[PDB]
């Protein structure tokens, strides 16, 4: 029945005729046409040229307009006929989009087939005020032993992820998408989570292998990812980051909650200064235009916590910003620290020492502070905390030391078998149940006599008894929330009882 | 295409640290007089000789000595043949003594006749490019007569994109697979320079190449502490 | 796997012929032009009675 | 355009009336998909058309040992 | 399904006191916490074999419905119980013996 | 004024070490989670108190999630009321997501309105 579906189209297809204000190409040169012409379009108003093409009108000058091209420039030659559309930018919206792979404009890249979405939205908007906001509450889970201990990240929070090239940045982002599929196939509808990720000017094999991970978690039907790769035109990777907060406002807007990843915004505001340069616009420090704060505010102040009266809904913003030798005094490292809440810094030097995944938690923070963690993580890390950090100022005292006091002895020994507890291995996230019940076992004093390279072994001998042989202990911290007396009690004997036959 | 294997070389610290695949890009970075050009020559040493289909080498901007000293160690190993139809490598060479016009042309003229192997045909290709940071030097001098403010610390306001439209032509595709290896001359000893810190989202493995290793006698100096790939993995 | 695949590749083949099958077919029709200006105008007939 | 409409809807019709199937693809699309899903279900698995898998699985030998108490 | 269940592995069953041997009791719990894990991997039942989207997705027809009527119509036998006696026989008479 | 002239505001860390004068100029140093925002709220409780001046609040390209939580904490401790007109403080907040041209002249407006009182 192939040739049926095909003369349904040619039927269902509209062929009307209608007007057009259009106007002549004065000179088209290293994708920017000059179009004489055009005498009401408006600012940043979407247009069409003679072979297919589209493009953007930036500049509205005296006697002709500067307009971007979304695509190649060999197909655009001088005296062409650059038609009005008469709309701003807008992209589908919806609930049908989950689950596939669009590229900045909407379009469907992964040939499956068309999106079926009935919404339309622009990408322009605004940021809600004062008055719809309320206050982060509700924890935003993770995954990662240490993120969740020491830099929290809350339900409306901005966090950034900083560090150089080949630290696990990437992968730190893509196992969040993979431990939301605990709550996304259960009933709790005000615990679910919604993950969109924008890729800004990647190889396009590199795209390819990371939607074949999300579908081997089965975690690609509540997943949009949205491509504009290296190949394709210096706009379309200026647009794909505002195209991904449209699609997750449409879930902020009616009362469910979402998160967003973008990988990443230092390869935005070099995409944007190519577009200046050559549109002849001001140049400033490092040859970028006077606005590139302006780029990145109006981009993460749409994240918000949503109130009650409005829906309750909520935006999560995760922005990837890559340091050159670790200097975050840069430009842009400079505008984006700023605007966010708090950062996580990846370092190289603890990755090859053998700390993955490789945060350092000297130097990073997080502003909402300890109101996003739930009443278990917060009793037991807020000492943890105080004891790592008290580590950190007797780590130079390690490689000479045996003649010190006992108590700086303790201290070493502390933060040798804490740090153990933190590494974790890639595409493995846990729960925050079992993740209080590790940290109990380590903040209280019960591995002071296990031998340091004894630690890792230990703890997944641990956690696989207490799933089988005591699940309906981790039942009684899932659903109530906090750890009770009656709970300290029944934890104690337990770590207790595996010690002591241990070594087998 | 989404697979990924293990090409073996013979080299102890490429196969450890940092393995190649097969189909996959593979960089070669260090700054001047560390052996790009030498560890770029161990490898039709080893592997195109093994391999059964063909090999293209593309030479832009450097010794038109060196383009002499690859036709006649080519002859004598009978990869080349003066006589019959059983060679198995092309050459193309634009050397830095032509025009800037003409550097930048040269490596997209290297892989079209790569492209008509992997396309028209079905067979496994190789490519070996040396160097390509004389294809973003070599447009970095027409810019500013035609018409372009400078970028940061001199390249063109569209070096980025130019770059990005060239590196996804050396793919893998269902129609066959390229292997490459490419040298890349870091200015300076300084990674940070715009043009070799964006050649590194187009690449698989990277092996950095290092004078602080080669001044002490180690060679090749290839660094440790440095080099990934993206099938390190248990 | 099989069924569906397949499907696809003659999908493409089937306009891979008729778009170049077109031009070869109107470029005769020179009688078909001397009612194609006469059916334009009453369209633009139409259309010129909607701005005024 | 419903006279220039018509005139696509024709040379869809006479693409029907087909008795050799592909006239334009010749050898390039035949050598093309038989050696794509050849390729593919090396990927895929070798099954037949009809056989349907049938066996069975041997468990561990649950033996025991020895030991003088009382 | 059937699933059976069994006593508390608490202080006795770890403490069995051969010569010397707490490894071959240290084995017989490992042994416990292994299957019980992968007894929590997979249900009691399996997924249901939906028969009429099968006729019309694969419609190309004689091939596909002749295995899906012999692959439907079988029988999975497990594996035999002749160890699960002797084992359970050597406990009569050390149990006389204790 | 052709004299110097210290503001008492209260405190005894303040007013004995490090005395503020009237009319000058004053830098706080220090950031986020030393508490700061208490020192601004009690700061604007005594000098209404000891000396009858309110106050003005300019937020200069501030966050809109830090620019709703000092709204709310000035609710919870009496120095904005919503109930009557014995409030303290006017606020001015000009916000980060806005126009380069917007961002600079929130601290003139907000100077205008202290030049009233
Ligand atoms: N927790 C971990 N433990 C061990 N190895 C890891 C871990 N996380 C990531 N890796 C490894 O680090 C390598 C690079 O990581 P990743 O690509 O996430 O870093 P990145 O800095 O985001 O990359 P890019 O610089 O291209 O953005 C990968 O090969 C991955 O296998
Ligand atoms: N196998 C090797 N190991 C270490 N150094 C080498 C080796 N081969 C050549 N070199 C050194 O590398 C230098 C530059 O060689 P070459 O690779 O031709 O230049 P470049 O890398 O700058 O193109 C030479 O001076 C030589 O001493
Ligand atoms: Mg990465
Ligand atoms: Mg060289």
């Amino acid at each position: 029945e192939v040739s049926s579906i095909l003369e349904e189209r040619i039927l269902g297809a509209d062929t009307s005729v209608d007007l057009e204000e259009t106007g002549r190409v004065l000179s088209i040169g290293d994708g920017i046409a000059r179009v004489h012409g055009l005498r009401n379009v408006q600012a940043e108003e979407m247009v069409e040229f003679s072979s297919g093409l589209k493009g953007m009108s930036l500049n509205l000058e005296p006697d002709n307009v500067g307009v971007v091209v979304f695509g190649n420039d060999k197909l655009i030659k001088e005296g062409d006929i650059v038609k009005r559309t008469g709309a701003i930018v807008d992209v589908p919206v919806g609930e049908e989009l989950l689950g596939r792979v669009v590229d900045a404009l909407g379009n469907a890249i992964d040939g499956k087939g068309p999106i079926g979405s009935k919404t339309r939205r622009r990408v322009g908007l605004k940021a809600p005020g004062i008055i719809p906001r309320i206050s982060v509450r509700e924890p935003m889970q993770t995954g990662i032993k240490a993120v969740d201990s020491l830099v929290p990240i809350g339900r409306g929070q901005r966090e950034l992820i900083i560090g150089d090239r080949q630290t696990g940045k990437t992968s730190i982002a893509i196992d969040t998408i993979i431990n939301q599929k605990r709550f996304n196939d259960g009933t709790d509808e005000k615990k679910k989570l919604y993950c969109i990720y924008v890729a800004i000017g990647q190889k396009r094999s590199t795209v390819a292998q990371l939607v074949k991970r999300l579908t081997d978690a089965d975690a690609m039907k509540y997943t949009i990812v949205v491509s504009a790769t290296a190949s394709d035109a210096a706009p379309l990777q200026y647009l794909a980051p505002y195209s991904g907060c449209s699609m997750g406002e449409y879930f902020r807007d009616n009362g469910k909650h979402a998160l967003i990843i973008y990988d990443d915004l230092s390869k935005q505001a070099v995409a944007y200064r190519q577009m200046s340069l050559l549109l002849r616009r001001p140049p400033g420090r490092e040859a970028y235009p006077g606005d590139v704060f302006y780029l990145h505010s109006r981009l993460l102040e749409r994240a918000a916590k949503m109130n009650d009266a409005f829906g309750g809904g909520s935006l999560t913003a995760l922005p990837v910003i890559e340091t050159q030798a670790g200097d975050v005094s840069a430009y842009i490292p400079t505008n984006v620290i700023s605007i966010t809440d708090g950062q996580i810094f990846l370092e190289t030097e603890l990755f090859y020492k053998g700390i993955r995944p490789a945060i350092n938690v000297g130097l990073s923070v997080s502003r909402v502070g300890s109101a996003a963690q739930t009443r278990a993580m917060k009793q037991v890390a807020g000492t943890m905390k105080l004891e790592l950090a008290q580590y950190r100022e007797v780590a130079a005292f390690a490689q000479f030391g045996s003649d010190l006091d006992a108590a700086t002895q303790q201290l070493l020994s502390r933060g040798v078998r804490l740090t153990e507890l933190l590494k974790q291995g890639q595409y493995a996230p846990m729960a925050i149940e079992e993740q209080v019940a590790v940290i109990y076992a380590g903040v209280r004093g019960y591995l002071d006599k296990l031998e340091p390279s004894k630690i890792t072994k230990f703890e997944n001998a641990f956690l696989s008894h207490v799933i089988s042989q005591h699940q309906a202990l981790l039942g009684k911290i899932r659903a109530d929330g906090k750890i009770s007396e009656e709970t300290d009690a029944k934890l104690k004997e337990i770590v207790t009882n595996f010690l002591a036959g241990f070594e087998a | 295409s989404v697979e990924q294997e293990i090409l073996v070389t013979g080299i102890k610290v490429v196969d450890l640290l940092a393995p190649y695949a097969k189909g996959g890009k593979i960089g070669l970075f260090g700054g001047a007089g560390v052996g790009k050009t030498v560890l770029i020559m161990e490898l039709i040493n080893n592997v195109a000789k093994a391999h059964g289909g063909y090999s293209v080498f593309a030479g832009v901007g450097e010794r038109t000595r060196e383009g002499n000293d690859l036709y006649h160690e080519m002859i004598e190993s009978g990869v080349i043949n003066l006589k019959d139809a059983t060679s198995k490598v092309a050459l193309v060479y634009g050397q830095m003594n032509e025009p800037p016009g003409a550097r930048a042309r040269v490596a997209l003229t290297g892989l079209t006749v790569a492209e008509y192997f992997r396309d028209q045909e079905g067979q496994d290709v190789l490519l070996f490019i040396d160097n390509i940071f004389r294809f973003t030097q070599a447009g970095s001098e027409v810019s500013a007569l035609l018409g372009r403010i400078p970028s940061a610390v001199g390249y063109q306001p569209t070096l980025a994109t130019d770059m990005g439209t060239m590196q996804e032509r050396i793919t893998t595709t269902k129609k066959g697979s390229i292997t490459s290896v490419q040298a890349i001359y870091v200015p300076a000893d300084d990674l940070t320079d715009p043009a070799p810190a964006t050649t590194f989202a187009h690449l698989d493995a990277t092996t950095v190449l290092s004078r602080a290793i080669a001044e002490l006698g180690i060679y090749p100096a290839v660094d440790p502490l440095d080099s990934t790939s993206r099938i390190m993995d248990p | 796997s099989v069924q569906n695949m397949m499907r696809q590749k003659e999908q493409e083949h089937m306009i891979r012929w008729v778009e170049k099958h077109v031009v070869q077919s109107i470029s005769a029709q020179q009688e078909k032009e001397t009612i194609a200006k006469c059916i334009a105008d009453l369209k633009l007939l139409a259309k010129k009675a909607q701005a005024q | 355009v419903q006279k220039l409409f018509v005139d696509k809807i024709r040379e869809y019709r006479t693409k029907r009336q087909t008795s050799g199937g592909p006239v334009d693809a010749g050898p390039e699309y035949q050598q093309d998909l038989d050696r794509e899903l050849f390729k593919l279900k090396q990927m895929y698995g070798k099954a037949d058309m009809n056989t349907f898998p049938n066996f069975t699985f041997e468990d561990p030998k649950f033996e025991a040992v020895e030991k003088p108490q009382s | 399904r059937k699933l059976a269940l069994k006593a508390i592995d608490w202080v006795a069953f770890g403490e069995i006191i051969p010569r010397n041997q707490k490894a071959i009791a240290n084995s017989l719990k490992s042994w416990n916490e292994t299957l019980s894990t992968r007894l929590a991997a997979l249900p009691e039942k399996p997924p249901a074999i939906d028969w009429a989207y099968y006729k019309a997705t694969v419609a190309k027809a004689g091939l596909v419905d002749d295995f899906e009527k012999k692959f439907n119509a079988l029988k999975v036998p497990v594996p035999e119980d002749k160890y699960t006696a002797l084992v359970d026989a050597e406990e009569q008479e050390d149990v006389k013996r204790c």
